[PDB]
């Protein structure tokens, strides 16, 4: 039950600054080092520092020192991480990992990372548009339908079919940035049967407008 | 800085092969403890990674028996007896011997299987979306293998090559294939001008490009 569980999701603008969680258990959190990760979207991995919890003493990446700072918490078993004058070169996923130094040497655990967002500012609802075909023959059984949400920000959306009950056939697509909006869309094979004469709405839920939006493919 | 380099990107494998994963240094991660400062990590894929291999020939703990790290000086091998679904993902390599530490940019492991076709659809822009004054043309392609494919937009016998927006999904767990999602979009003003919007698809599985078409008025 030994786990480290880190903050989460993080809000932040540009210029402005944001500090990362990374709570340990199942073990004593002073006799192992505490490194952090940085992962761009699909760049690679990195190391930015780690620090021992027995003492203080810190030991950064010539590359993220003066805009890293690790400060642990011997109140109890916390770790964190500030991340100072913030670009949009900052904007990945961060993980905690611990270490067992003397012996092995190797980082043992993993955080599941946060995945800090920083943008030109943005905060817009999407649109979902119903995708319905042009024409269809009976006898092509395997219908295909879909939803487009176009025009949000930021990550993430919430799409489900019918409200859950549609599972298989389900592709709910990685959603793409336009210029300052993401876009995404999903789709779902359904017999020739049950569509015509069943109806078939996407439930489509942006937590950060909290807006639901159900639309009908017809 | 030392260079961790990981030659192939992705390698295919069918369950049960063998696979031999590649990694190269810049240096030399050699220490004269007799010990190599070499490590592999997998990240699985929304997964976290998770320690393979310490010290480039010891099997951390609950890393299974067919896991197996070798090599020496600058040329590093990781090696997977019975390729199993779990084993699915980007494989690192990274060094803990100078500082900074370094990472191995990723060679991921794919699934292989008999080939099959891409189930592509096209979509007419909704009514709705054509009110607010836009128009996006949906082409899906879905379950194909391999990955390998090309979506060649025409409007009207004329390649459009400016204003679509690919996603791919990532490799499917159930029956290992991959689908894509190609979605142009344009002013619902050079959309009313035009007659038929095509969606081709060049892949392995079709002598001739799939096309997949709609026309304006065509009810």
């Amino acid at each position: 039950q030994i786990q480290l569980q880190q903050s989460g999701p993080e809000l932040v603008k540009p210029g402005a600054s944001v500090k990362i969680s990374c709570k340990a258990s199942g073990y004593t959190f002073t006799d192992y080092y505490i490194n952090w990760m940085k992962q761009k979207p699909g760049q690679g991995l990195e190391w930015i520092g780690w620090i021992d919890p027995g003492s203080g003493n810190t030991k950064y990446n010539e590359k993220f020192k003066g805009k890293a700072t690790l400060t642990v918490d011997t109140s109890s078993s916390t770790a964190y991480m500030q991340l100072s004058s913030l670009t949009s070169e900052d904007t990945a996923v961060y993980f905690c990992a611990r270490e067992k130094t003397t012996y092995y040497y190797a980082m043992d655990y993993w955080g599941q990372g946060t995945s800090v967002t920083v943008s030109a500012a943005k905060t817009t609802p999407p649109s979902v548009y119903p995708l319905a075909p042009g024409s269809a023959a009976q006898t092509n059984s395997m219908v295909t339908l879909g939803c487009l949400v176009k025009g949000y920000f930021p990550e993430p959306v919430t799409v489900t079919w019918n409200s859950g009950s549609l599972s298989s056939g389900v592709h709910t697509f990685p959603a793409v940035l336009q210029s300052d909006l993401y876009t995404l869309s999903s789709s779902v094979t359904v017999p020739s049967s049950p569509r015509p004469s069943e109806t078939v709405t996407c439930n489509v839920a942006h937590p950060a407008s909290s807006t639901k939006v159900d639309k009908k493919i017809v | 800085d030392i260079v961790m380099t990981q030659a192939a990107p992705s390698v295919p494998v069918t369950p049960g092969e063998s696979l031999s994963i590649s990694c190269r240094s810049s240096k030399s991660l050699l220490h004269s403890n007799g010990d190599t400062f070499l490590y592999w990590f997998l990240q699985r894929p929304g997964q976290s990674p998770q320690l393979l291999i310490y010290r480039m020939s010891n099997l951390a703990s609950g890393v299974p028996d067919r896991f197996s790290g070798s090599g020496s000086g600058t040329a590093f091998t990781l090696r997977v007896s019975r390729v199993e679904a779990e084993d699915v993902g980007v494989y690192y390599c990274m060094q803990h011997l100078e500082y900074p530490f370094t990472f191995g940019a990723g060679t991921k492991l794919e699934l292989k299987r008999a080939d099959a076709a891409p189930t592509v659809s096209i979509f007419p822009p909704s009514s709705e979306q054509l009110t607010s004054g836009g128009a996006s043309v949906v082409c899906f392609l879905n379950n194909f293998y391999p990955k390998d494919i090309n979506v060649k937009w025409k409007i009207d016998g004329s390649e459009r090559q400016n204003g679509v927006l690919n996603s791919w999904t990532d490799q499917d767990s159930k029956d290992s294939t991959y689908s894509m999602s190609s979605t142009l979009t344009l002013t619902k003003d050079e959309y009313e001008r035009h007659n038929s919007y095509t969606c081709e698809a060049t892949h392995k599985t079709s002598t001739s490009p799939i096309v997949k078409s709609f026309n304006r008025n065509e009810c």
